[PDB]
């Protein structure tokens, strides 16, 4: 479910992203758009509002590592499963994030890339990425 | 449901404008590339990029949200004729609404970066949520 | 989202539930807890083993909250305003939990009321419970 | 799950009215989740609740699925292997996306408490809650 031809594009494109901004932004959006996700992050201090959540350094911080995991996810594309086999543990037995929530973070990622890349981010190229997030979110929930 | 959603979803929809059609089509097409199961509800459509019917129907979807947006108070009101179609005849599985709604959020974002903030985006999403809990309910 | 035949089916099932409400809630929760343990973590400081004073007592409340619901069926927004408030803003219950409690009501209603638990009442009660669930995670 | 449970689950399953349990589960689904109707729209009259409950292929399909639900009670380890062939139909030719299996796993368990009442212990749900989880996933493999 990713051809060598399907793999360029998404590997190509992917080094046009501001991985770190992008990231910070997903996680804020995720948190604002899906308010209950705020639980797993009560410790990050204030989330009273849209802006607080956006301009909160730890959202931003956490912004950076998750998109980091995609990047590393991206490098390893045939073995998401195991690249993310540890991060299932953390996410499943420990914080017990329900699977559905992963999906939500992917879809949101997608939205963030469409806003940053506008029409550079084509319908075709967004279909391949859907296969990235799906697989990632498939993989994060494997130990379920 | 939440003035301050309504507010935003107006402003959301107001900037979209008469490009709602062009976006309806585009999300439609994005839905279809990204989620081909969806095609299966459309075997009577030629689905090649830039089909007339796809174009046609994106319009008809853009326009039904436009309707849903200014008339936001009563929902199973002004879309009862659409629940009917989607819930009853087409019997559409409600997972595809998550799919088609995602795709508009996508398209919008891509045509309106500056108007697509995290707050209006939450709205747009709660909104599309009712729209489909309605379209699917009775 | 929901029909007239729904409001009815609800007010028809829950009448039969009757002075028992208290208990069924107690049993929905109990059944929600062995069946979906990741649910347990919303009740940290809470006696969570079979037959419990709390497991009971809290049920009274959960059940007394649908009793109000059924009753005020027409504007579930304005009757549950304090409960969204609680489950939405303060406690941030992850909408998926609202929905395995909702099936532990149904399961619960089912063994006790075999003859009142028809598809048609099933149908309406999912919709009911689906919708309570939606109000409670609102605004 | 550990034999301690593979054989408190078999004990119940032996007592279940398999012919009619499937019939009824499959009706409630189509009824409770009205959209699932369109995968069985060629079964005929799904035009209302009694029509579903009393439509003979709803009946027969009920059987065959609930019997498919027995073979799995045998091979509780390779529920993958068992349900490779039906994940085939479901995801690829039938496209049914796998929220809908969970649904039917659940509707089966709503049903069980209907037929067995207080004997369907809070602790015997959970048990079956697992089976109906794996079985939802078996199918969802492809
Ligand atoms: C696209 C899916 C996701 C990926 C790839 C992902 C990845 C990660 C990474 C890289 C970390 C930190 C790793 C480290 O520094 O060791 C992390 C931690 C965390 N994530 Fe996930 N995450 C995802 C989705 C979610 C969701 C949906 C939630 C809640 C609904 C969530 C809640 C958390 C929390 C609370 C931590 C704390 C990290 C720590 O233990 O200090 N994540 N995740
Ligand atoms: C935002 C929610 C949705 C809205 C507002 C919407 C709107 C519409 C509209 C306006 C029509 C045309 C009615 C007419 O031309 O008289 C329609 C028809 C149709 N829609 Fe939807 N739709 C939504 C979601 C979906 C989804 C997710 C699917 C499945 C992918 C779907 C499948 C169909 C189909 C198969 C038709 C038949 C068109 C025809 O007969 O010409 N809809 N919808
Ligand atoms: C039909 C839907 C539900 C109703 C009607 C309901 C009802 C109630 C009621 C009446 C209270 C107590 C308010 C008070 O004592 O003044 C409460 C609190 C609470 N609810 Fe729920 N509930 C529902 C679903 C859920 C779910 C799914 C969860 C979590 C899985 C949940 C978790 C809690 C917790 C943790 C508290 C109080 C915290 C504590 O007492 O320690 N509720 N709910
Ligand atoms: C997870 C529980 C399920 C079980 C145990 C099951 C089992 C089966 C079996 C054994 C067959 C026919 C095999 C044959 O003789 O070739 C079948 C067919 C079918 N199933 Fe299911 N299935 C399940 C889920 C579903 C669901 C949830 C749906 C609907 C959303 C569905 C829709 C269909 C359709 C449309 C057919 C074709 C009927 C036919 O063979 O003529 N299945 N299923």
């Amino acid at each position: 479910m990713l051809t060598a031809e399907e793999k360029a594009a998404v590997t190509g494109f992917w080094g046009k992203v501001k991985v770190d901004e992008v990231g910070a932004e997903a996680l804020g959006r995720l948190l604002v758009v899906y308010p209950w996700t705020q639980r797993f992050f009560e410790h990050f201090g204030d989330l009273s509002s849209a802006d607080a959540v956006m301009n909160n350094a730890k959202v931003k911080a956490h912004g950076k590592k998750v998109l980091d995991s995609f990047s590393n996810g991206m490098k390893h594309l045939d073995d998401l499963k195991g690249t993310f086999a540890q991060l299932s543990e953390l996410h499943c037995d420990k914080l017990h994030v329900d699977p559905e929530n992963f999906k939500l973070l992917g879809n949101v990622l997608v939205v963030v890339l469409a806003r940053h890349h506008g029409s550079e981010f084509t319908p075709l190229l967004q279909a391949e990425f859907q296969k990235v997030v799906a697989g990632v979110a498939n993989a994060l929930a494997h130990r379920y | 449901l939440s003035a301050a959603d309504k507010s935003n979803v107006k402003a959301a929809w107001g900037k979209v404008g008469g490009n709602a059609g062009a976006y309806g089509a585009e999300a439609l097409e994005r839905m279809f590339l990204s989620f081909p199961t969806t095609k299966t509800y459309f075997p009577h459509f030629d689905l090649s990029h830039g089909s007339a019917q796809v174009k046609g129907h994106g319009e008809k979807v853009a326009a039904a949200l436009t309707k849903a947006v200014g008339h936001l108070d009563d929902l199973p009101g002004t879309l009862s004729d659409l629940s009917d179609l989607h819930a009853h005849k087409l019997r559409v599985d409600p997972v595809n609404f998550k799919l088609l709604s995602h795709s508009l959020l996508v398209t919008l974002a891509c045509h309106l970066p500056n108007d697509f903030t995290p707050a209006v985006h939450a709205s747009l999403d709660k909104f599309l949520a009712n729209v489909s809990t309605v379209l699917t309910s009775k």
